[PDB]
DNA sequence: AAGTACTTGA
RNA sequence: AGGA
DNA sequence: TCAAGTACTTTTTCCGG
C-alpha cells in the first residue's frame, strides 16, 4: 500500500492527458498551486530553497529526538557531523536518501540561520512570484538579472530587470559569510 | 390507498381462509411494497423485477443474461447497496450485523 | 523546488497491537514505510514533518480478520525534479560517457555531449577528469545543470542534464 | 457526514446485532492474541473474555451507524445501554 | 373547473392547457354522483405547502425519489386538484398503532 | 493457497456496466488470435502461438503464465482478441440496433424528431435514461422523412431550419440476424405501389450510429464513454481465456477442449474464409454468403437458443452450449454458481429424534465429528489444550487433523513425519475436531422459515443419525419417516458469534411470523402430560423420588 | 418471488423501512414501529360492554357521596372528598378515557377487544402482586396525583422515535397512540385502587417495567423485515390445502395483479 | 453440501451478515484479483514475486488494487467481458445518495 | 399458465 | 432412476 | 385510428448411473 494525497480527482475511464512537467511552471497534478491542507481549507504550495529546507527537517528530526527520549521515560563542516548524529538517533538509517539530502543542504546552503532565512522569504514573497521561482531564487545565486532570467526562464516578463536585479543585490547581502 | 386497504383485506382473507395467522407488518410490508410505486405493482417479473434496483439484483432472478445486456447498453451504475450484489461479490451485506461498522478508539483503549 | 505535502497512508494493525502503544506503533510504522519511499507521483518522501501530531484517526476494524485499518494522514519534505529546473550539484562518478551529479537524494547526469565542446574527457587522471581551455571536471567538482528529463524508478528518479548553454558548468 | 454527539438520534440502547458483531469481534481479536483489557478470573474462551470486556464496558470498540443518506452517528460501546 | 355532461371533443380539449398561469380541471358530472373520499376505505388526504413538504423532506433526508408516489390521475388526486410534485399526508388508522401517518408525492 | 501481494485490499462499492470499444479490446489483449488449432506445435503437444496461449492463460498445470509468472491457482486468465473480417451486430443488441436506427436519419445520423415537436419535447424532458429513450421511440418511429425544415416555434407559415437532408427513411423489419428496410419512395407522387427492398449491411448501420451527435444518441439510452451506439456492432472480439473455456484433459495424450474454444475456431475458420475471399476476387455473393456465416457463429457463441430455428448444433446432435446458457437462471452462474454454492465443512445423514437431548442440542456421529474441523489459533489459553488434541491425531476423539503454521504451510497430521514431536507456537492455527458444545448451523430443506436454520449445540455421539430433540421437530418441519438434514460448522470466532447470538434455537422460541412460540410440547410428553394432570393420577414416594432426581435443577426439596 | 421481491427491504437507524434505493417503504416498521416478537394478544376494555358500565369502572366524581374513592381503598379518601382542584385531574382522566373509548370505536368498527400490542400489562400488574404481597384489605399510600400523573409521566418516556421536531415528535405520539388506549385503560385511578389493589412502591414498579419493555419490544435497526415479512407469507402458503376463488390459486392471483380474476364480486 | 439460495434467505433474515459471507465465501468459492483503478477490470499482469503490476491499456503501473470475490463472479465477469459487456469493479463512490 | 410486445386489417 |  | 391475432417470451421446493 502506497501514500494518497489531498487532491481528490476522479480518473474514471478516461486515461490521459498526462502533459509534460516543465518549469513553463507546468508542474504535476499534485504539484498544483491551489492545494488543500488536510484540515480541508485551500491552501498554497510549499516550495523550499535548499536552505528553507534545510532548516525545516534539522527542526523536525530535532522534535522527533525529544520525543522519542520522552516516550522512553516509563562550522557547516561541524553542522555536518552534528546532522550525522541526528539521523543516527532519529532515522531508521536505510533512508540513506536523506542522509545524502542533510549532507547536499548543509554544503548547499546559502542562508545557515533562521533570523536569515526569515529574512530571504520575506524579500521575495512581496514579488507574487509563483512559489517555484520563489523558492529557486532563494536556492540558485544570481548575479545578472539575465543570470536568473536564463536559469528561472518562467520570470521571463514577470519582473523588471532593474527589480530583480534590486533583489539579487539583497540577496547577496544576506548570504551566510559561512 | 384504498386499493392498498383492499390489497391487504384479499391477502389477509387468503391467509385467514387457510385458518392460519400471519402478524399484520408482514402483509402490510408486500401490501405497501406492491403499492408505493403508484398503482399495483406485480410480484412478477414483469413488475417488481423491472423497477430502478441495482442489475446484479435485478439479475438475479428471472431475466438475467438480458438484463445484464440492457445494463451494458445504458451504462447502469451498480450503486452495489442490496443484499444480492454483496453475495455476488463475496462481500459483507448491509444486513443487521453489516449494517453499521466497527472501530478502535485509540483514546479509550489507553483509558483502560 | 523540494516541496512540503500533506499526503496520507492506510496502515493494516494487527490485533496483537491493540495496546497502549498503538499510536506509537503506527507513527513509527509510518516512518518504516513512507520515509525513504520514493515515487513518481510525489518525489522522494525524505522527512515526515510534526511526528507529536499525526493524525491517526479511528481503525475500521476489517471484518473477516481482526485487524484494524488506519488513514493515517500527515505531512513531509518531498524532492520531485523536474525538466528545466536548474540545480547545483557534486560530481560521483566520470567516465567517457559523461559524469553524474549527486544533487539531493538524486543522481543527474551529463552527457559528453550535453557539455560544450571544449571539455574533452581525460581518461589519464587521478581520478578521470574532463578538461577544458579553463575547468576541469572531477569526481569532487561542484556543477550547475539544467535537467533535461526524468527517469521514475522504482526507488528513485534518475536524469539527464546539460551544462552547454549560459549560466551552467562548473561552480 | 457525521453527525455531531450532541445530535445524535438512534437509539441509546445497544441493537441485538452491535452485540453479536461486537462480542464476535472481540472474541476474534482475543483469540488472535489482542490484549485483553479486564482480569480473565479463570477465564480460557476468547467469547466468554469477550463477554466480561462488553460486562464491564471496557471494550475499546465504536459502532458506526449509517443513515440511509450515507450520515452516521458514532457510539461507544461504553455509552450504549445493553437491556438485550 | 368545467363539469362536462357526456364528452368534450378533443377540439375543446386543446384549449385546456392554453392559458397559463391558470389551470384548468374537467370532470364527467357522472364520477361526482358519488363523493369517493367519502368511502370506507378513503382515508383524509392533506396536501402539502412548498415549505411543509421542503420540511417532510428535510426531517427524513429524503430525495423526492424515495417517497412513495400519488398518481396524477389518481382519483384522490384529482379530487384535491393535486400538481406534479406536490405531496400528500395521508393520515390513515392502524390496528397496529391507532392512527399512522404515510406521504405520497405527485406524478 | 493465494500468495502475498503488496496491491492495496480494497471493496468493489461500485459497477460500472458499458460496453467495449474495439480499441479496448485491442489494447487490453495480450494475443491474437490468428489459428484455429488449440495446440500441438505441428502435433508437438504443447500450446501453439496461435489459439489457446498465444501469450494468453495457461494449461500444463506445471509450466508458469507466459504474461504474468504466477500459474494456474493465482493466474486469473489473460484476454486475447480476434480482429473481425465484417463488422457483426452483437445477438443480445439486434432489437435495440434496429430501434436506433427507427430513432435517427439511415443517412446523416440525426433524431428523426427534435426540440421543434412538442411531444418530442416532452418526452426528451424524461429523467429515466430508458423510459425517455421508450417514448422516443414510439415518436420517431412512425417519422418516415428526415426533415430540413419544421414550422418555428410560433407559426406554421415561417417554417426555420433545423439539420439538413430530406432523405426517406426506410420501413425496417427483421429477417433473423438481418435487418432490412422498405423505402417508400416517390414515382408520379404515388409509389409505393412496389418500394424499394434492400437489406441494411452492418457496415453502414455502424457508419450511421457512429454520425449519431453525443448529444443525440446521450438522449437516447446511451453514455459517450462507456456505451457509444457503435459498440453493439462488433469489430474487434474478446478471446476469453482458458479459464473461462478448460479442457478437460482426461488422461496424458488426450485433449478435451471446451464448447467456446470449438465455437471459437468456427468463428475464427469462418473469418478466415471471409477474410481470404475478399482480399482476392471477390465472388460478390460468395462474400455476402461467408459474412452470413460468420455472423451467425459470432451470434450463437454468445445466445444460442435464438428464434429463428436453427440451433448450431456440436457434430453429435448436442447443440453448442451458448455463453448466455451459462449464466441462465437456476443451475449456471449468477443462481446456480453465486446466490447458491456447494460449501466445505458441511455434512448430512438421517434425522432421529432424542428425548434426552437438550431443545438447543444437536446430536453428531462421531464419524462426522471426526472429519468436519474447526481452525483454533495457538494461544496461551488453549496452548495445552490443543497439543493434546495435536497428539491426539486425526483418528481418536478429540484429536486433530492439521497444523497450519505462521509460515503458509499447511501439517497433515495424518502422515507427517513429524505428527508426534511438533512444538505449537502462538497464533499457529490447529485444525481440531468439531467437539462438544460447539455453535452449528443445522438445517432442514426446503428452509421456508428464518426456523429452517438455526444454531445448535454439538454433542457427540455413536450412531450414524444426527439426533435432534422432539420440541425443535416443528420449525424445521422434520419427522423421522427417512428425512436428512444438513450441519454447517462457522470457521470464526466471528461468525460463531453469529449463529450463538442471533440464530439459536432458544432465541427462536417465540416467532415474529406470527408473534407466538413456534416450539412446544409434541407427541409423547404431550400424550403424557394429560393423562399425568388429572384428578385421578396420584404418585407414590419410589416414583416421586426418582421424577424429582431427573429434574436437572431441581432444588433438592 | 415474495422473497426476490423484498429481500433488500430492512428497518434502519431512523426507524424508517427502505430498500437498496434508500425509497422509504413504510415511514415505521409495520406501522408501530416494534418486533413482532415482543408482541401479544391484549385486551383493551375501553372498547366494549354498555355506556353504564364504562362509567361503573373508570368513573371517580370525589364531589358525590357515592362516586368517590371509598377510604377503604386509599388513606387520603376521607381528606380527598370534596377536593375540587383533585376532581379537576379525575375529570382530565375520565374525558380522556371516553375521547379513547370514542377514538378505539373508529379504529376497529366491530368492536373488536383483543389486539396484539406490546408489553403485556395484565402479567406486570399479577407479577407487582405476588413481588409486593399485596394485601387486598389494607388501603393504598398512593394519591390520585400519585396514580393520575404517574400514568400521564410513564407516557412521555414510551419513546418509539427520537428526532428534536415536530414532524418526528407527532410521527411519535401517532405510533404510541394505540398503546396508551390500551395504558390509560389499564392504568385509571379507580382501576388501580379498586381492581389492583397497588401500593405506591408497586405501582411505581409497574411504571418501570412497563417502560423497561416497551423499549425491548421497539425493532432493532438492521432487522431484515423484508426476508421475513416475504417468509412469513411464504411458509403458511406452502401448508395450504357464495363459492370465491380462494386459498394457493387467489393467493397466486393477488401477487400477480391478475387482470381476468376468476370469480369477480361486488358486496353492495 | 449446498449452501443454496434459500438457505441464503434465512442467513439474511437472520441478519448473520458475516457467517453468510463465510459460507459464500471461505467456505467455498474465495478468490483474489488484482484489478484496475481506471478501467475496473480484471486486465492487471500482477507478476506478485517481482512486484510489477501494470495495465498496458491505461500503462496504469501505480492505480491498482487488489481484491477479494468468489472465483465464480470472477468467472461471471470474465463471461460477460467475452459477450462485449464491461462489468467495471471500482472501490470509490461517486454517486452518494 | 399467463402474460409482454409487436404487427395486422377495419 | 428414487428419497423428504 | 384501434380491436384482435400474431411473434414469442417465461417459471415451476429440497436432497444415484
Ligand atoms: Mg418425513
Ligand atoms: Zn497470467
Ligand atoms: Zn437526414
Ligand atoms: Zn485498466
Amino acid at each position: 500500500v502506497s501514500t494518497s494525497t489531498f487532491q481528490t480527482r476522479r480518473r474514471r475511464l478516461k486515461k490521459v492527458e498526462e502533459e509534460e512537467n516543465a518549469a513553463t511552471l507546468q508542474l504535476g497534478q499534485e504539484f498544483q498551486l491551489k492545494q488543500i491542507n488536510h484540515q480541508g481549507e485551500e491552501e498554497e504550495l510549499i516550495a523550499l530553497n535548499l536552505s528553507e529546507a534545510r532548516l525545516v527537517i534539522k527542526e523536525a528530526l530535532v522534535e522527533r529526538r525529544r520525543a522519542f527520549k520522552r516516550s522512553q521515560k516509563k562550522t557547516r563542516e561541524k553542522e555536518l557531523e552534528s546532522i550525522d548524529v541526528l539521523l543516527e538517533q532519529t532515522t531508521g538509517g536505510n533512508n540513506k536518501d536523506l542522509k545524502n539530502t542533510m549532507q547536499y543542504l548543509t554544503n548547499f546552503s546559502r542562508f545557515r540561520d533562521q533570523e536569515t532565512v526569515g529574512a530571504v522569504i520575506q524579500l521575495l514573497k512581496s514579488t507574487g512570484l509563483h512559489p517555484f521561482e520563489v523558492a529557486q531564487l532563494g536556492s540558485l545565486a544570481c548575479d545578472t538579472a539575465d543570470e536568473a532570467k536564463t536559469l528561472i526562464p518562467s520570470l521571463n516578463n514577470k519582473i523588471s530587470d532593474d527589480e530583480l536585479e534590486r533583489i539579487l543585490k539583497e540577496l547577496s547581502n544576506l548570504e551566510t559569510l559561512y | 390507498e384504498a386499493g392498498r386497504a383492499a390489497l391487504y383485506k384479499e391477502v389477509y382473507n387468503v391467509i385467514a381462509s387457510d385458518g392460519s395467522y400471519v402478524n399484520y407488518r408482514h402483509m402490510a410490508l408486500l401490501v405497501d411494497v406492491m403499492t408505493t410505486q403508484g398503482g399495483l405493482t406485480s410480484v412478477t417479473r414483469h413488475g417488481f423485477n423491472r423497477s430502478n434496483t441495482g442489475a446484479l439484483m435485478r439479475c438475479s432472478f428471472e431475466e438475467t443474461v438480458e438484463i445484464l445486456f440492457e445494463a451494458g447498453a445504458s451504462a447502469e451504475l451498480d450503486d452495489c447497496r442490496g443484499v444480492s450484489e454483496n453475495v455476488i461479490l463475496g462481500q459483507m451485506a448491509p444486513i443487521g450485523t453489516g449494517a453499521f461498522d466497527v472501530m478502535i478508539d485509540e483514546e479509550s483503549l489507553v483509558k483502560y | 523546488m523540494f516541496f512540503i505535502k500533506d499526503l496520507s497512508l492506510n496502515i493494516t494493525l494487527h490485533p496483537s497491537f491493540f495496546g497502549p502503544r498503538m499510536k506509537q506503533y503506527l507513527k513509527t510504522k509510518l516512518l518504516e514505510e513512507v520515509e525513504g519511499s520514493c515515487t513518481g507521483k510525489f518525489g522522494y518522501i525524505l522527512c515526515v514533518l510534526d511526528y507529536d501530531n499525526i493524525d491517526i484517526q479511528r481503525g475500521r476494524i476489517l471484518p473477516t480478520d481482526g485487524s484494524a485499518e488506519f488513514n493515517v494522514k500527515y505531512r513531509a519534505v518531498v524532492f520531485k525534479p523536474f525538466k528545466g529546473e536548474v540545480v547545483d550539484g557534486t560530481v560521483v562518478s566520470c567516465s567517457q560517457h559523461g559524469f553524474e551529479v549527486q544533487v539531493g537524494p538524486m543522481k543527474v547526469f551529463v552527457t559528453k555531449h550535453l557539455m560544450p565542446q571544449d571539455l574533452t574527457f581525460n581518461a589519464g587522471s587521478n581520478p578521470p577528469s574532463y578538461q577544458s581551455s579553463e575547468d576541469v571536471i572531477t569526481i569532487k567538482s561542484r556543477i550547475r545543470v539544467k535537467i533535461e528529463g526524468c527517469i521514475s524508478q522504482v526507488s528513485s528518479i534518475h536524469a539527464i542534464g546539460s551544462i552547454k548553454e549560459d549560466y551552467l558548468g562548473a561552480i | 457526514k457525521a453527525i455531531p454527539k450532541d445530535q445524535r438520534a438512534t437509539t441509546p440502547y445497544m441493537t441485538k446485532y452491535e452485540r453479536a458483531r461486537i462480542l464476535g469481534t472481540r472474541a476474534l481479536q482475543i483469540s488472535m492474541n489482542a490484549p485483553v483489557f479486564v482480569d480473565l478470573e479463570g477465564e480460557t474462551d476468547p467469547l466468554r473474555i469477550a463477554m466480561k470486556e462488553l460486562a464491564e464496558k471496557k471494550i475499546p470498540l465504536v459502532i458506526r451507524r449509517y443513515l440511509p443518506d450515507g450520515s452516521f452517528e458514532d457510539w461507544s460501546v461504553e455509552e450504549l445501554i445493553v437491556d438485550l | 373547473i368545467f363539469v362536462y355532461q357526456n364528452n368534450i371533443t378533443p377540439s375543446a380539449m386543446k384549449l385546456v392547457p392554453s392559458i397559463p398561469p391558470a389551470t384548468i380541471e374537467t370532470f364527467n358530472e357522472a364520477a361526482l354522483v358519488v363523493n369517493i373520499t367519502h368511502h370506507e376505505l378513503v382515508p383524509k388526504h392533506i396536501r402539502l405547502s412548498s415549505d411543509e413538504k421542503r420540511e417532510l423532506l428535510k426531517r427524513y433526508r429524503l430525495k423526492e425519489s424515495q417517497l412513495p408516489r400519488i398518481q396524477r390521475a389518481d382519483p384522490v388526486a384529482l379530487y384535491l386538484g393535486l400538481k406534479r410534485g406536490e405531496v400528500v399526508k395521508i393520515i390513515r388508522k392502524s390496528e397496529t398503532s391507532g392512527r399512522y401517518a404515510s406521504y405520497r408525492i405527485c406524478m | 493457497g493465494q500468495q502475498y501481494s503488496s496491491a492495496p485490499l480494497r471493496t468493489v462499492k461500485e459497477v460500472q456496466f458499458g460496453l467495449f470499444s474495439p480499441e479496448e479490446v485491442r489494447a487490453i489483449s495480450v494475443a491474437k488470435i490468428r489459428f484455429p488449432e488449440t495446440m500441438d506445435e505441428t502435433q508437438t503437444r504443447a500450446k501453439i502461438g496461435g489459439l489457446n496461449d498465444p501469450r494468453l492463460g495457461s494449461i500444463d498445470r506445471n509450466l508458469k503464465c507466459q504474461t504474468c509468472q504466477e500459474g494456474m491457482n493465482e493466474c486469473p486468465g489473460h484476454f486475447g482478441h480476434i480482429d473481425l473480417a465484417k463488422p457483426v451486430f452483437h445477438v443480445g443488441f439486434i432489437a435495440k440496433i434496429k430501434k436506433v436506427c427507427e430513432c435517427v436519419c439511415m443517412h446523416c445520423g440525426k433524431l428523426l424528431l427534435d426540440e421543434h415537436n412538442e411531444l418530442m419535447r416532452q418526452a426528451l424532458a424524461i429523467k429515466d435514461s430508458k423510459k425517455r429513450f421508450a417514448a422516443i421511440w414510439t415518436l420517431c418511429k412512425t417519422k418516415m422523412v428526415c426533415e430540413t425544415d419544421v414550422p418555428s416555434e410560433d407559426d406554421p407559415t415561417q417554417l426555420v431550419s433545423r439539420g439538413g437532408c430530406g432523405n426517406t427513411q426506410p420501413t425496417i423489419r427483421k429477417d433473423g440476424l438481418k435487418l432490412v428496410g422498405s423505402w417508400k419512395k416517390d414515382r408520379a407522387t404515388g409509389d409505393a405501389d412496389e418500394p424499394e427492398l434492400r437489406v441494411l449491411s452492418t457496415e453502414e448501420i455502424l457508419n450511421i450510429f457512429k454520425h449519431i451527435s453525443v448529444k443525440d444518441f446521450t438522449s437516447l439510452g446511451f453514455n459517450e464513454v462507456f456505451s457509444r451506439p457503435e459498440w453493439m456492432i462488433l469489430t474487434c472480439l474478446p478471446v476469453p481465456p482458458p479459464p473461462v473455456r478448460p479442457s478437460i484433459s482426461f488422461n496424458e495424450s488426450q485433449r478435451g477442449e471446451d464448447d467456446l474454444t470449438f465455437k471459437l475456431a468456427d468463428i475464427l475458420k469462418a473469418n478466415i474464409s471471409l477474410e481470404t475471399l475478399e482480399h482476392n476476387g471477390a465472388p460478390h455473393h460468395a462474400i455476402e454468403e461467408a459474412e452470413s456465416l460468420l455472423q451467425f457463429h459470432v451470434a450463437t457463441y454468445m445466445d444460442n437458443d435464438i428464434a429463428g430455428q436453427p440451433q448450431a448444433l456440436q457434430k453429435s446432435g448436442r447443440p453448442v452450449k451458448s455463453i448466455r446458457a451459462r449464466l441462465k437462471g437456476k443451475e449456471g452462474r449468477i443462481r446456480g454458481n453465486l446466490m447458491g454454492k456447494r460449501v466445505d465443512f458441511s455434512a448430512r445423514t438421517v434425522i432421529s429424534g432424542d428425548p434426552n437431548l437438550e431443545l438447543d442440542q444437536v446430536g453428531v456421529p462421531k464419524s462426522i465429528a471426526k472429519t468436519l474441523t474447526y481452525p483454533e489459533v495457538v494461544t496461551p489459553y488453549n496452548i495445552d489444550r490443543l497439543t493434546q488434541l495435536v497428539r491426539n491425531g486425526p483418528n481418536e476423539h478429540p484429536g486433530a487433523k492439521y497444523v497450519i503454521r505462521d509460515s503458509g504451510d499447511r501439517i497433515d497430521l495424518r502422515y507427517s513425519k513429524r505428527a508426534g514431536d511438533i512444538q505449537l507456537q502462538y497464533g499457529w492455527k490447529v485444525e481440531r475436531h468439531i467437539m462438544d458444545n460447539d455453535p452449528v448451523l443445522f438445517n432442514r430443506q426446503p428452509s421456508l422459515h428464518k426456523m429452517s436454520m438455526m444454531a445448535h449445540r454439538v454433542k457427540v455421539i455413536p450412531y450414524s443419525t444426527f439426533r435432534l430433540n422432539l420440541s425443535v421437530t416443528s420449525p424445521y418441519n422434520a419427522d423421522f419417516d427417512g428425512d436428512e438434514m444438513n450441519l454447517h460448522v462457522p470457521q470464526s470466532e466471528e461468525t460463531r458469534a453469529e449463529l450463538s447470538q442471533l440464530c439459536a434455537v432458544p432465541l427462536q422460541i417465540v416467532s415474529p411470523q406470527s408473534n407466538k412460540p413456534c416450539m412446544g410440547i409434541v407427541q409423547d410428553t404431550l400424550c403424557g402430560i394429560r393423562k399425568l394432570t388429572l384428578r385421578d393420577t396420584f404418585i407414590e414416594l419410589d416414583q416421586v423420588l426418582n421424577m424429582l432426581y431427573w429434574v436437572p435443577d431441581w432444588d433438592g426439596v | 418471488r415474495l422473497v426476490k421481491a423484498l429481500e433488500d427491504i430492512m428497518v434502519h437507524y431512523d426507524n424508517t423501512t427502505r430498500n437498496s434505493l434508500g425509497n422509504v417503504i413504510q415511514f415505521i416498521y409495520g406501522e408501530d414501529g416494534m418486533d413482532a416478537a415482543h408482541i401479544e394478544k391484549q385486551s383493551l376494555d375501553t372498547i366494549g360492554g354498555s355506556d353504564a358500565a364504562f362509567e361503573k369502572r373508570y368513573r371517580v366524581d370525589l364531589l358525590n357521596t357515592d362516586h368517590t374513592l371509598d377510604p377503604s381503598l386509599l388513606e387520603s379518601g376521607s381528606e380527598i372528598l370534596g377536593d375540587l382542584k383533585l376532581q379537576v385531574l379525575l375529570d382530565e382522566e375520565y374525558k380522556q378515557l371516553v375521547k379513547d373509548r370514542k377514538f378505539l370505536r373508529e379504529v376497529f368498527v366491530d368492536g373488536e377487544a383483543n389486539w396484539p400490542l406490546p408489553v403485556n400489562i395484565r402479567r406486570i400488574i399479577q407479577n407487582a402482586q405476588q413481588t409486593f404481597h399485596i394485601d387486598h384489605t389494607k388501603p393504598s399510600d398512593l394519591t390520585i396525583k400519585d396514580i393520575v400523573l404517574g400514568v400521564k409521566d410513564l407516557q412521555e418516556n414510551l419513546l418509539v422515535l427520537r428526532g428534536k421536531n415536530e414532524i418526528i415528535q407527532n410521527a411519535q405520539r401517532d405510533a404510541v397512540t394505540l398503546f396508551c388506549c390500551l395504558l390509560r385503560s389499564r392504568l385509571a385511578t379507580r382501576r388501580v385502587l379498586q381492581e389492583y389493589r397497588l401500593t405506591k412502591q408497586a405501582f411505581d414498579w409497574v411504571l418501570s417495567n412497563i417502560e423497561a419493555q416497551f423499549l425491548r419490544s421497539v425493532v432493532h435497526p438492521g432487522e431484515m423485515v423484508g426476508v421475513l415479512a416475504a417468509q412469513s407469507i411464504g411458509e403458511p402458503a406452502t401448508q395450504m390445502t357464495k363459492k370465491v376463488t380462494s386459498g394457493v390459486p387467489r393467493l397466486k392471483e393477488i401477487l400477480n395483479v391478475a387482470k381476468n380474476m376468476k370469480t369477480p364480486s361486488l358486496t353492495v | 453440501l449446498r449452501f443454496g439460495e434459500m438457505e441464503r434467505d434465512c442467513m439474511i433474515a437472520h441478519g448473520a451478515a458475516s457467517f453468510l459471507k463465510e459460507r459464500l465465501m471461505e467456505a467455498s468459492d474465495a478468490f483474489r484479483v488484482h484489478i484496475c483503478g481506471i478501467c475496473g477490470l480484471m486486465t492487471v499482469i500482477a507478476k506478485l514475486n517481482h512486484n510489477q503490476f501494470e495495465c498496458k491499456g491505461c500503462d496504469n503501473k501505480i492505480d491498482i488494487y487488489q481484491i477479494h470475490i468468489p472465483y465464480a463472479a470472477k468467472l461471471l465477469f470474465q463471461e460477460l467481458m467475452a459477450m462485449n459487456i464491461t462489468p467495471r469493479l471500482y472501490t470509490d463512490r461517486s454517486r452518494d445518495f
